[PDB]
RNA sequence: AAGCUCGUAUCAGUUUUAUGAGGUAAAGCGAAAACUUUAAAUAUGUAAGAAGUCCUUGUUUGAACGUGGACAUUUGAAUGAAGAGCUUUUAGUGGGCCAUUUUUGGUAAGCAGAACUGGCGAUGCGGGAUGAACCGAACGUAGAGUUAAGGUGCCGGAAUACACGCUCAUCAGACACCACAAAAGGUGUUAGUUCAUCUAGACAGCCGGACGGUGGCCAUGGAAGUCGGAAUCCGCUAAGGAGUGUGUAACAACUCACCGGCCGAAUGAACUA
RNA sequence: GCAGUCAAGCGUUCAUAGCGACAUUGCUUUUUGAUUCUUCGAUGUCGGCUCUUCCUAUCAUACCGAAGCAGAAUUCGGUAAGCGUUGGAUUGUUCACCCACUAAUAGGGAGUGAGCUGGGUUUAGACCGUCGUGAGACAGGUUAGUUUUACCCUACUGAU
């Protein structure tokens, strides 16, 4: 599904003589608000000893893209705990928004690495501003000046089940 | 199996001087055509072996010069072992080896016929099966 | 292989610059 | 390449590749010696017997000779006008192109320019250069010298080295009993003719090196004069 | 990195000296004291003079 | 890794012309004419100007890209096929039986004939392929000379002639005899 | 081995330049049922009387055995499954010596099979140790030790046994 | 099944609350992990009021028993519910399979013993091509509408839908799978991860160099780096082994190793999927 | 097999806490081709005539590859099941062996207990041995000893 990005803040519950703990905040990519809070307490157990019943959400908010038209160049840290112990992975996606990029990555990870949605930590998604900081080859491919390329073998989707023309790619 | 101090025991222990008493005793076992053994008296019989052998069997020649050093492409071997002594000695010692060879050509020719039938190109009949019996499983 | 990588090291420092000072005084 | 790649022939030798530090050894030693001596010569010497360089390094043990890579010594001396260890120096670092061939000395200028103008030795034909000798190999049996002798002196060439002549030297041969037989007088070159790589090696195989070698040098630096002097000798 | 990496490692590695040698002292400092519990204390402190000798 | 577009460059000398409809190439120049079909390969050609031709593969992978490089080599061989030509020199070593070798014209088919191979009675014939010439080397003994415009119509016709005199069921170290490729060359000589 | 070359007890003189808790190593062997290890041998012309049993496993017998009358016999220890010499190893010193078997003291998985001499895995046997030459304090050399077997000598023909030290 | 003996506010394959115990180790931190308090869930017991309590102050100051009096329903957590016992009588049926959960003991490998709960039997129905145990599913008779599980090329009802990636198989796969052959092999591909190298110009190829002591010692018909035996070093060096191979009867010659030129810009190695 | 050894890896982090691929040592009769004649309990029935078909894990024939492969002959290997693959002697037994022919005498499967049988289902008869007081049973051994379809459906071959 088409995700969303979520600022999620939790503060685990003030007790007597401990008012006001320190308002922990994460950036969560998820579909809806329910999965995000479910995803939220999950990280909070791995980081340290807080648990879901012990605390509460302060607030949750959706992060829109600041420039949803500008094509950006994204650097992504992913580590994941397979098949033996974990390891990082850095892949670069030329894309439009933050939430656009993660979508193809989950398409990518489920393509090659049989990676579940649970299997994956998104550590950090960074925009590369400056060209010639983009390191992968195939992202550097589309950056040369005055890019032109053909489409070869243009199929045409037929509507009805018959045609009379021996149709040809067009061209 | 329980643990125990025995099994880690010493069981069938000899006494010392009785060995020489028994190494003596293999000489005087005079047989009887009127007597038969019944019980054996289990003894460490291999310790009571070793009569005075006087031949000392051969040294293991593989120890010095193994195979690859002895012959082949590698063959680190140039002069013979033991490379016998003198020429007139060598003339001598082969001359009976001449004779002793043809003596068995004279002698075994008495034993054959076993070559003539090959040139005659005929073989003998089979063994009859009744000579086998028995000799059966 | 990550471009914005050297920034992260000082962010490890500035949290630990406090943590040496905060646990004592 | 994920697969289908070319693999490398692993080997077992002693000497490993030297690497960057040997280039750093040279890069210091020259600049150490630049202010040491006075007179610097920039020798263009291409193909040498390694024992001849042994003789030239013992031609005097007083001064130091430096050989190594060109682009080292460019970086050692200095390429731009600004980047230079000493001054006016990118004039003559600009002047070294071939297999160089650097020399420090503190001797006499006339003596140095006398010395190599005097010195000349024999060498192989060394291809893409013409070598004035022409060889029709005689039409019968080859010989290990290759007919530059009374043929009664020489052994025939080795039957083991036949197919190199048959394949790589391209020359037609055969062996009747193992003395290598050819049939016709076969020329390999003509005189005053630029030699080919297949043409040269046959003379190098026969050991017939009747081509002269001498070093050339063009330029010359002086420290205390801070000048670049050039003189093409050959 | 590598400079920052090793001091993150050596403080771990210096503790392997300091913390284990704190124990292996106190592990033996209870050893003879456990041995002192049964046998008479004039004999044990006598034996403490034996151990300090070598 | 999904290369978007690659190219090679075919360098064309002066005396030759090429004529390329869909994937069919005619090569015309001094020594003759050459043609080749390429409908199986899916490339794209473009003349820039009269001496250079870029070829192209758009949006391909390795197996598709590796097909592109070898197209360049084939056309070059056709270009040299009309300029400099190809020459294979072969020699036929016999030990004891003098191998008779002739050309016969069996119903216009031009057969190279080998008689008395190794004391045989079977007489072998190789059909000369089209557009390759065969001559018997004068003034240098025991050599045969094959020449034509194509690479492959020479080399296969060269190789078939030395596969036909194979020695069967013998030790090959003692028996040497056969016809062998001696030398690969050009019909020019000098350039 | 190339790169190691890239970098760079105490027998006496006559002996160099020459070559080479009380628990047993095996408690708790698996049990063996009495319905197996006995192929019930039916007898009679109509083979319908059976009453006879054949021990299917390897066996130390004794020495003066001499098979008993057939109408008297009930249990069968056939000739092929009669092992007299074991292949005996030593834990220390790394030697395996082919030794003859003296007696069978403790077999688990019955008290019977001790009397029957049934060589399963885990049985404690008595071995002639004449060749090793153990010497007691007293100098009265020992030619008998308990060795427990190791292998399952059904599943291979040889008996392999560890000297209890 | 027959009944009057209840149509009371009494109960419940349930939690909460307190009290328990296995502290499993995770706080943690103390006095020099060695605390002794304490922090969770994993399944489990016990208890949660009307005969309920106090007071009166006797019996045999306490306690164990008592006389008597006072304290009503916000009457003593949640949630669901008129079906709890009686007296009578009395049909069938008492040996069996499968799965999960712990737990103990196991070995070629299957397991074996317990405890617990499901399913099956006696039970159709939709699906899994077909099936005692798989997935779904509350069996009167019909109509309409919506779904489950599973599907939607054609048998076959339903998108030859859309979207991104991956894969070519000389018996691919469409699944029993998180198991068995199974640990690996492969110049098949795809994506990584870490190490190195590089305009003081790598990588690949041509070109040239690749040497003096020195034919290093014994060794032997001859062994010059290259049948072997052991040593294995200095000089000179840009770099060159007391030698990678090929080769000779020995030499030669070639090779590589390592340099150097030429070329011009990326590349190697080892892993993981 | 059993007991080690080595160690590329593995191990919660990891060498040293353990596993551990690949290698490798323990004797398993003598170092001098002399023997070595060693047969040690198959409790379960098949063998065999006639005839078909399949498998390839190939003996021959076809093609090749490799070898001190000179030839000649042979070994090892790859493709390959197209077609080949016997005659006998021997029951004091053959869970086989020998001797001969031949290109070669390859190995199996679905077997052929209603196609026929020989041994063995195997009943009463009898003898010997073993055991039992006996009737009898058997560690055995020996001999004699009746099941008898087809015309039906189908398949199959021929026929209208």
């Amino acid at each position: 599904a088409h995700f969303k990005e979520y600022q999620v803040i939790g503060r685990r519950l003030p007790t007597e003589s401990v008012p006001e703990p320190k308002l922990f905040r994460m950036r969560i990519f998820a579909s809806n608000e329910v999965i995000a809070k479910s995803r939220y307490w999950y990280f909070l157990q791995k980081l340290h000893k807080v648990k879901k019943a012990s605390g509460e959400i302060v607030s949750i908010n959706q992060i829109n893209e600041a420039h949803p038209t500008k094509v950006k160049n994204f650097g992504v840290w992913v580590r994941y705990d397979s098949r033996s112990g974990t390891h990082n992975m850095y892949k670069e996606i030329r894309d439009v928004s933050r939430v656009a990029a993660v979508e193809t990555l989950y398409q990518d990870m489920a393509a090659r690495h049989r990676a579940r949605f649970r299997s994956i930590h998104i550590l950090k998604v960074a925009e590369i501003e400056k060209t010639a900081d983009v390191k992968r080859q195939y992202v550097k491919q589309f950056l040369t000046k005055d890019l032109k390329f053909p489409l070869p073998h243009r199929v045409q989707k037929s509507t009805k089940t018959f045609s009379y023309k021996r149709p040809s790619t067009f061209y | 199996v329980q643990p125990d101090r025995r099994w880690f025991g010493n069981t069938r222990v000899i006494s010392q001087d009785a060995l020489q008493h028994f190494r003596s005793a293999l000489g005087e076992t005079q047989k009887d055509t009127y007597q038969v053994l019944l019980r054996r008296n289990k003894l460490p019989m291999s310790l009571l072996e070793e009569k005075d052998a006087d031949e000392s069997p051969k040294a293991r020649i593989l120890d010095t010069e193994s195979y690859a050093d002895a012959f082949g492409p590698k063959a680190q071997r140039k002069r013979p072992r033991l490379a016998a002594s003198n020429l007139e000695d060598l003339v001598k010692a082969t001359n009976e080896d001449i004779t002793k060879y043809e003596e068995k050509q004279v002698l075994d020719a008495t034993l054959g016929g076993n070559q003539e039938d090959k040139e005659n190109g005929w073989t003998s009949a089979a063994k009859e099966a009744i000579f086998s019996k028995g000799q059966s499983k | 292989n990550f471009p914005y990588k050297a920034k992260i090291l000082e962010e490890i420092e500035a949290k630990k610059m406090k943590d040496l000072e905060e646990r004592e005084l | 390449m994920p697969r289908s790649k070319r693999s490398k022939l692993v080997t077992l030798a002693q000497t490993d590749k030297k690497g960057r530090e040997n280039k750093e050894r040279i890069f210091d030693e020259v600049r150490e010696a630049l202010d040491t001596y006075r007179y610097v010569w920039v020798l263009h010497l291409d193909d040498v017997r390694t024992p001849v360089l042994q003789e030239i390094r013992t031609s005097w043990a007083g001064s130091k000779l430096i050989m190594g890579k060109r682009k080292v010594l460019q970086k050692a001396l200095g390429e731009k006008r600004e980047e230079e260890y000493k001054e006016n120096l990118y004039q003559l670092s600009k002047l070294c192109s071939g297999v160089t061939g650097l020399l420090f000395t503190d001797e006499d200028v006339n003596t140095v320019k006398e010395y190599f103008k005097s010195y000349v030795r024999s060498d192989y034909s060394r291809p893409n250069t013409k070598a004035p000798l022409t060889f029709t190999i005689p039409e019968g049996i080859v010989y290990s010298r290759g007919g530059q002798i009374p043929a009664e002196e020489d052994v025939p060439m080795i039957h083991s080295l036949e197919p190199t002549m048959r394949n790589k030297f391209e020359i037609p041969t055969k062996i009747k009993a193992g003395k290598i037989t050819i049939d016709s007088p076969y020329l390999v070159c003509t005189e005053g003719e630029k030699l080919d790589v297949r043409q040269a090696l046959i003379l190098k195989q026969f050991g017939i090196a009747a081509s002269e070698f001498k070093v050339k040098v063009s330029a010359y630096y002086d420290n205390d004069s801070s000048t670049v002097e050039s003189t093409n000798i050959n | 990195l590598k400079a920052l990496k090793d001091e993150k490692e050596e403080a771990r590695q210096a503790k392997i000296t300091m913390l284990k040698e704190r124990r292996e002292k106190k592990e033996e400092n209870e050893r003879y004291e456990r041995l002192a519990a049964k046998m008479h204390a004039k004999k044990v402190e006598r034996m403490r003079r034996r151990e300090k000798r070598n | 890794m999904k290369y978007i577009q690659t190219e090679q460059q075919i360098e064309v000398p002066e005396g030759v012309t090429v004529s390329i409809k869909s994937r069919i190439v005619k090569v015309v120049g001094p020594r003759g004419t050459l043609t080749k079909n390429l409908k199986h390969i899916d490339v794209t050609f473009t003349k820039v100007n009269n001496q250079l031709i870029k070829v192209a593969v758009h949006n391909g992978g390795r197996k598709h890209v590796a097909a592109l490089r070898t197209v360049k080599s084939l056309v070059d061989n056709m270009i040299t096929g009309v300029t400099k030509g190809y020459k294979y020199k072969m020699r036929y070593v016999y030990a004891h039986f003098p191998i008779n070798v002739n050309i016969v014209e069996k119903d216009g088919a031009k057969f190279i004939e080998v008689r008395n191979f190794l004391g045989d009675k079977k007489i072998r014939n190789v059909p000369v392929r089209d557009g390759v010439t065969i001559e018997f080397s004068t003034n240098v003994k025991d050599e045969i000379v094959l020449s034509g415009n194509s690479v492959e119509d020479v080399s296969q016709n060269a190789a078939d002639l030395q596969q036909i005199c194979r020695v069967r069921n013998k030790d090959i170290r003692k028996f040497l005899d056969g016809i062998y490729v001696s030398h690969k060359g050009f019909i020019t000589e000098d350039l | 081995a190339h790169e190691q070359s890239k970098v760079k007890d105490a027998l006496p003189t006559y002996l160099l330049d020459r070559e080479q808790k009380f628990s047993v190593p095996l408690p708790k062997v698996r049990g063996i049922s009495e319905e197996e290890m006995f192929k019930v041998i039916k007898t009679g012309k109509s083979r319908s009387k059976s009453w006879k049993r054949m021990i299917t496993k390897h066996t130390f017998v004794g020495e003066g055995f001499t098979r008993r009358p057939v109408k008297m016999e009930r249990i069968i220890r056939p000739s092929a499954l009669r092992q007299k010499k074991a292949n005996v190893t030593h834990p220390e010193l790394g030697v395996t010596v082919f030794l003859p078997i003296l007696a069978v003291k403790k077999n688990p998985q019955s008290p019977m099979y001790t009397q029957l001499g049934v060589l399963t895995k885990g049985t404690i046997i008595e071995v002639n140790v004449s060749e090793l030459g153990m010497v007691t304090a007293g100098g009265k050399v020992v030619w008998g030790k308990y060795a427990q077997v190791t292998n399952e000598p059904d599943r291979d023909g040889c008996v392999n046994a560890v000297l209890l030290v």
